């Protein structure tokens, strides 16, 4: 999650002080230089998982076509859940459920 | 008169297209309604 200038409202790129040997990140408009706290400069992943929640609302239980299960709520002892797979599409995604209570609104798994 | 306006009016008919078509749940039969024993 890259940042963005207190000033010139750009975004900040790193740098190396090499007077002192540490990361520092730079504005390529302006010459403001702000120390970091997080020495990560890279990430790459192909093991995704974002989009296994994310599709739930407040108002997911006013959703009339989900399938409404009798999963007990272990934290809210709810007979009542509505339930759906993992919302991610690609081909090799599991195809374990989520279940929201409707009474709690906390979202639950079987496992 | 009292006609199918008359209906569509009063709230026990209304027209669908094919997106809204997908946010509802349409019941078959009026028999399907209910669970037989
Ligand atoms: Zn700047
Ligand atoms: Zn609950």
């Amino acid at each position: 999650s890259f940042r963005f200038c207190l000033e010139c409202n750009n975004m900040l790129y790193p740098k190396e002080d090499k007077e002192n040997q540490r990361l520092l990140y730079s504005c390529r408009n302006c010459d403001y230089t702000e120390l970091a706290e997080d020495p990560k400069v890279y990430r790459h992943e192909l093991i995704t998982n974002i989009g296994e929640t994310a599709g739930i609302v407040d108002d997911i239980g006013q959703d009339p076509t989900l399938p409404r299960s009798d999963k007990e709520c272990p934290e809210c002892h709810s007979r009542d859940c509505v339930f759906f797979q993992s919302q991610q599409r690609r081909k090799d995604t599991n195809m374990t459920l989520f279940y929201v209570c409707l009474n709690c609104k906390k979202t639950f798994r079987d496992e | 008169v009292y006609g199918w306006s008359s209906l569509v009016t009063s709230g026990v008919i209304e027209y669908v297209d094919g997106e809204e078509e997908e946010t509802i749940m349409i019941a078959m039969t009026p028999e399907d309604l209910q669970t037989r024993s």
